[PDB]
Formats: C-alpha cells, sequence, structure tokens
C-alpha cells in the first residue's frame, strides 16, 4: 500500500506542476504569438488606408 | 489618409491657374476651328473676341 500510493502520489503531483508549466508554456506561447500578431496586423491597416 | 487631401487642393488649384492661362488658348484654337470648320470661307475680320 505504502509503496504504491506513495509513487502515485509522488509522481502524479510532479506530473501535475509539469503540466501547469506547459499550460503556461503554452500561455504566453501562443498568446504572445497574439500579441505579434496584433502588432503585424497594426503596420498592414497602416499601409491600407494610407494607400487610400 | 488625412495629408494628402491639402495638397491634391493646390493642385487642382494650379489647375485653376492654367486653366484661366488656357482659356487664351480655347479663344485661339476657338477662332481657328471657327475658320476651318467655316469650311465655306474665312473672314477672321470679325472678331469673336472670345476668352
Amino acid at each position: 500500500l505504502d509503496l504504491a500510493k506513495a509513487s502515485a502520489t509522488d509522481q502524479l503531483k510532479k506530473a501535475k506542476a509539469e503540466a501547469q508549466v506547459i499550460i503556461e508554456q503554452a500561455n504566453k506561447r501562443r498568446s504572445q504569438i497574439l500579441d505579434e500578431a496584433k502588432a503585424e496586423a497594426e503596420q498592414e491597416r497602416t499601409k491600407i488606408v494610407a494607400q487610400a | 489618409q488625412a495629408e494628402i487631401e491639402a495638397e491634391r487642393k493646390r493642385a487642382r488649384e494650379e489647375l485653376r491657374k492654367q486653366v484661366a492661362i488656357l482659356a487664351v488658348a480655347g479663344a485661339e484654337k476657338i477662332i481657328e476651328r471657327s475658320v476651318d470648320e467655316a469650311a465655306n470661307s474665312d473672314i477672321v475680320d470679325k472678331l469673336v473676341a472670345e476668352l
């Protein structure tokens, strides 16, 4: 009992934190991706209505 | 987008200066084709005095 539930516990929560981090990596990862997108878009726009 | 407008306006204004300038040439060629299409005879004596 002790051995099992122990291993499961540790691996479990360790796995937990790892996962959370991963979510963060994707988080500001794809999120930052979003910000950059915002910038580029902005450029294209200024161009467009300038052309106007 | 805002800025270019004023300039374009100036351009048209010059088109007005050169426009009035062109009034002369229009009087000129005016009488000219008048005689051409007169196509009967041309008496340039009669002064239409076109602007």
